[PDB]
RNA sequence: AGGACCGAACCGACUAAUGUCGAAAAAUUAGCGGAUGACUUGUGGCUGGGGGUGAAAGGCCAAUCAAACCGGGAGAUAGCU
RNA sequence: GCUCGCCGGAAGACCAAGGGUUCCUGUCCAACGUUAAUCGGGGCAGGGUGAGUCGACCCCUAAGGCGAGGCCGAAAGGCGUAGUCGAUGGGAAACAGGUUAAUAUUCCUGUACUUGGUGUUACUGCGAAGGGGGGACGGAGAAGGCUAUGUUGGCCGGGCGACGGUUGUCCCGGUUUAAGCGUGUAGGCUGGUUUUCCAGGCAAAUCCGGAAAAUCAAGGCUGAGGCGUGAUGACGAGGCACUACGGUGCUGAAGCAACAAAUGCCCUGCUUCCAGGAAAAGCCUCUAAGCAUCAGGUAACAUCAAAUCGUACCCCAAACCGACACAGGUGGUCAGGUAGAGAAUACCAAGGCGCUUGAGAGAACUCGGGUGAAGGAACUAGGCAAAAUGGUGCCGUAACUUCGGGAGAAGGCACGCUGAUAUGUAGGUGAGGUCCCUCGCGGAUGGAGCUGAAAUCAGUCGAAGAUACCAGCUGGCUGCAACUGUUUAUUAAAAACACAGCACUGUGCAAACACGAAAGUGGACGUAUACGGUGUGACGCCUGCCCGGUGCCGGGAGGUUAAU
């Protein structure tokens, strides 16, 4: 493709 | 008259209007009108060069006779008119030869008053003549800086210049700012103060009132990010800087006047 | 959802048309590059 | 005065169709495929000169060519001009 | 009269649910705010990258923004995988 | 084809933008269409877009662009004058009916109109890159007059009914007609006319502006709509015949009135307010040079011309922007009935659709809803969600307040239908008639007819009458922000930003300041009651002490100190 969506943010292991 | 609006709504509670019943409630004199398009504060290059300008009411330009060089011919004031381009009101004035002109309206001017310009005019208010035939100590307005240039000082509402001294080819003037300035005695000035001295008593009440005068909102430099202003940044209302302009120059007292070619004419600067 | 491409033939030709390209020195270098590349459609002019 | 060499270029063909047949039938209008330039005055002069009939008025329209897909290639037929020539009273000749 | 009030169009986007390989790369449904104004909208125009514009969030500038995109320097450099 | 359902301020109709043949006909069903497809916006072929009046083009200009020279700049180039482009604005003119499978204000029929050219005739001052007028302009509000339109009645044609009744104050349908031309109205604006004179309109001016005098008091300009004509025409419910049974042809009655009524028109009006509201041309007028026999102008009549390009089709959409036949987005115009305040809402009309997989079954669970014993926030972070409130009229309404508010505070009562008051009232409209006239679209009286709330009293039905849809929950204390507004397009709408107000400060105009190697431009065609910057942030009461540090302002004696 030409558009790759940003992956969903990870769980904030903070 | 200075009228306080009644608080029938917020934005109306604090309005104070300057309502003059003597102004013409009609269309202005069309031959003395021309187009005056807004700039938005944008210059030749299309860039905002002066900030906080934009919008406001459409307004036509009234050609006001500042030169006042129709000498000898008497003129009668036929109208006092609202001018969107000034804080002062204008006077539509008819000359004996059948010519109409707009002038600044002096303080006590009325419809039917006789004004005339020239070296031999009386010392009536509204009369224009070189500041060599005007007494010393007299209060004048629409003062020329150069002979024939037109008249650039004391043109705002309620403003006036005081002829303080007179030494040869020059006359010393106390300006509305408190500055003493030398001006050629062949420069014309109109007698009296500019009318509409209640203009500074208006309050505008609300933000839309300033918006329809063409004034766009002012963001404080503190309210910005460090990339936008020399102020700006901080974890909640931090300043710690000396106050400066958006371009880093100290405001809050730092003289920016640099002429060196007009210093000879400034007897004493304002205080 | 209004999208980014809102077509207008007048604005298209005034913005990227042949005469718009020819107006400037740099637009004429766009045409030279597209001529050197062999582009069938030189500008947005049809 | 349009020259005869130009009049002999103005007209290309008669347009045969049901609408053209009906026009000649019940309105005395002949339908022609004419040149692309083909002003109304040129068409009128050419019909009156070559067909030697009496022309009342000429209505013209441009027919845009159809995009056809011959094989696997995209082609376009040429635009052509169509003229509705109304003959005055007598008849075609 | 009014940056007045209630409330459609219109402009928004507060709550919840759904949806989350969606009908949709930002929605739908039910409610919600403004609704003569600092309003909204059409057409055209102008401002441009350390630049613009910003009722100011580092917001926006073609689904891209703490320095757009395209091409080039360019096979940058990479004691790292 | 008959039913059913859905939209109907659209899911109907017409456009612009954008698209570009998707339009219509025939044919085909591979692929495409989320299934089948005989169908299609698919394939193939053919057809289809007709203009003096619609639009573009054209004339004119806005923002803005370009820009001879010019000014500026290493070059590139920047700005800009004359000028020339640039619509989203100004500028001539066409309507109704009919017709195609597909276009129609373009074709046809009928009836118009406009601008030019060329002639003829007649009478004459014409003449501009120039002057003047005009074009020509805001918001809000109110009213009157109208119309579109609708309702009812009358009229005309048809009917007399599948289940009781239905020859009647019964049912169904129709009852249309334009531009143009004439009239000049409701209404708005304006005093006219003549003479003389003038330092103004870059020169002139007979025009405009100004002044004086006389004279008459009316004239002039604008103007919806109505009326007449257009039109013994067209259309027309239906009826009559034939089949391609799709339609084709023929004929054709009545074709009136009253009432209601726009957000449309008069109206670019009027009133009012401040925030004080394009330009230029067309147009009218005036003259200059110039030509005055000519040219030119004016007016009739005649003739000629009005080119070119667009016109199909979609256009809240399967045809545009979203990769899709995608629950998204997309400017304008038209907008009927019953109820309703309404463009809400419900049900309908015209019109258009049933959303391109169906058939079953009737588990959990999910989604979207309905109802629920007793309880009633015990839930939960939190009444999240839901439930609830909800209309109109009237009564009544606290603290506090900036005197406006709070407030729709809170609460409460009435509400359907029928009859009477009153064979429909108050009101509105308004015919005939009868006068009056300075006679017409006139005035006064007059009230037929039409329309018609609201209320009271009496009765009456239901569990319930604001019965559906629609449609505030309310109150108490408190922090923050005065308030309306703005913001992280796409997890933050906030106490953040803005704000009116306040203060400090700079700035004397070639202003400060900003964009620019510069020219120049903005500030501003402004001038200290102005403009910029900064902070604070309505209002009320206020804003105390510190100048040591850093900054800024002033001084300049002395010390130190660059190039030279
Ligand atoms: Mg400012
Ligand atoms: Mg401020
Ligand atoms: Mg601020
Ligand atoms: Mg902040
Ligand atoms: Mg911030
Ligand atoms: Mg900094
Ligand atoms: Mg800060
Ligand atoms: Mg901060
Ligand atoms: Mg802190
Ligand atoms: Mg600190
Ligand atoms: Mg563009
Ligand atoms: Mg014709
Ligand atoms: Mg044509
Ligand atoms: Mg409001
Ligand atoms: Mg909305
Ligand atoms: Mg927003
Ligand atoms: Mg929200
Ligand atoms: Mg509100
Ligand atoms: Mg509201
Ligand atoms: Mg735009
Ligand atoms: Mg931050
Ligand atoms: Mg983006
Ligand atoms: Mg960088
Ligand atoms: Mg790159
Ligand atoms: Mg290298
Ligand atoms: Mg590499
Ligand atoms: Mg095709
Ligand atoms: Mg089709
Ligand atoms: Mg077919
Ligand atoms: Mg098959
Ligand atoms: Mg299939
Ligand atoms: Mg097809
Ligand atoms: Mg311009
Ligand atoms: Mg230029
Ligand atoms: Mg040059
Ligand atoms: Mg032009
Ligand atoms: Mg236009
Ligand atoms: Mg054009
Ligand atoms: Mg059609
Ligand atoms: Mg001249
Ligand atoms: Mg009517
Ligand atoms: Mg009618
Ligand atoms: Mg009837
Ligand atoms: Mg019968
Ligand atoms: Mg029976
Ligand atoms: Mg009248
Ligand atoms: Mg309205
Ligand atoms: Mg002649
Ligand atoms: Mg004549
Ligand atoms: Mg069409
Ligand atoms: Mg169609
Ligand atoms: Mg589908
Ligand atoms: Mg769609
Ligand atoms: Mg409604
Ligand atoms: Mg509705
Ligand atoms: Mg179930
Ligand atoms: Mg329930
Ligand atoms: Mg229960
Ligand atoms: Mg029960
Ligand atoms: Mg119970
Ligand atoms: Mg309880
Ligand atoms: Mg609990
Ligand atoms: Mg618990
Ligand atoms: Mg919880
Ligand atoms: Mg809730
Ligand atoms: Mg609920
Ligand atoms: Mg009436
Ligand atoms: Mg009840
Ligand atoms: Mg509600
Ligand atoms: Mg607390
Ligand atoms: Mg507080
Ligand atoms: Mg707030
Ligand atoms: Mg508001
Ligand atoms: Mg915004
Ligand atoms: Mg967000
Ligand atoms: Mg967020
Ligand atoms: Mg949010
Ligand atoms: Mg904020
Ligand atoms: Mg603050
Ligand atoms: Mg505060
Ligand atoms: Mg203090
Ligand atoms: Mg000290
Ligand atoms: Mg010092
Ligand atoms: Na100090």
């Amino acid at each position: 493709p030409v558009y790759i969506p940003r992956p969903r943010p990870p769980h904030p292991r903070l | 008259a200075v009228v306080k609006c009644k608080p029938t709504s917020p934005g109306r509670r604090h309005v104070v209007k300057v309502v003059n019943p003597e102004l013409h409630k009609g269309k202005p004199f069309a031959p003395l009108l021309e187009k005056n398009s807004k700039s938005g504060g944008r210059n030749n290059n299309g860039r905002i060069t002066t900030r906080h300008i934009g919008g406001g009411h459409k307004q036509a330009y009234r050609i006001v006779d500042f030169k006042r060089n129709k000498d000898g011919i008497p003129a009668v004031v036929e109208r006092l008119e609202y001018d969107p381009n000034r804080s002062a009101n204008i006077a539509l004035v008819l000359y004996k030869d059948g010519e109409r002109r707009y002038i600044l309206a002096p303080k006590g001017l009325k419809a039917g008053d006789q004004i005339q310009s020239g070296v031999d005019a009386a010392i009536k208010p509204g009369n224009t003549l070189p500041m060599r035939n005007i007494p010393v100590g007299s209060t004048v307005h629409n003062v020329e800086m150069k002979p024939g240039k037109g008249g650039q000082l004391a043109r705002s509402a309620g403003t006036y210049v005081q002829i303080v001294a007179r030494d040869g080819a020059y006359v010393t003037l106390r300006l509305r700012s408190g500055e003493m300035r030398k001006v050629e005695a062949d420069c014309r000035a109109t007698l009296g103060e500019v009318g509409n001295a209640e203009h500074m008593l208006r309050v505008l009440g609300k933000a839309g009132a300033a918006r329809w005068r063409g004034v766009r909102p002012t963001v404080r430099g503190t309210a910005m990010n460090p990339v936008d202003h020399p102020h700006g940044g901080g974890e909640g209302r931090n300043f710690g800087k000396h106050p400066v302009t958006p371009w880093g120059v100290q405001t809050k007292g730092k003289k920016t006047r640099s002429n060196k070619r007009t210093d000879k004419f400034i007897v004493r600067r304002r205080s | 959802m209004k999208r980014t491409f809102q077509p207008s033939v007048l604005k298209r030709n005034r913005s990227h048309g042949f005469r718009a390209r020819m107006a400037t020195k740099n637009g004429r270098q766009v045409l030279a590059r597209r001529r050197a590349k062999g582009r069938a459609r030189l500008t947005v002019s049809k | 005065m349009i020259r005869e060499e130009r009049l002999l270029k103005v007209l290309r063909a008669p347009h045969v169709s049901e609408k053209a047949s009906t026009a000649m039938e019940k309105s005395n209008t002949i339908v022609l495929k004419v040149a692309k330039d083909a002003t109304k005055a040129e068409i009128k002069a050419a019909v009156q000169k070559l067909f030697e009939v009496e022309v009342e008025v000429v209505n013209t329209l441009v027919v845009k060519g159809k995009v056809k897909r011959h094989g696997q290639r995209i082609g376009r037929r040429s635009d052509w001009k169509k003229a509705y020539v109304t003959l005055k009273e007598g008849q075609n000749l």
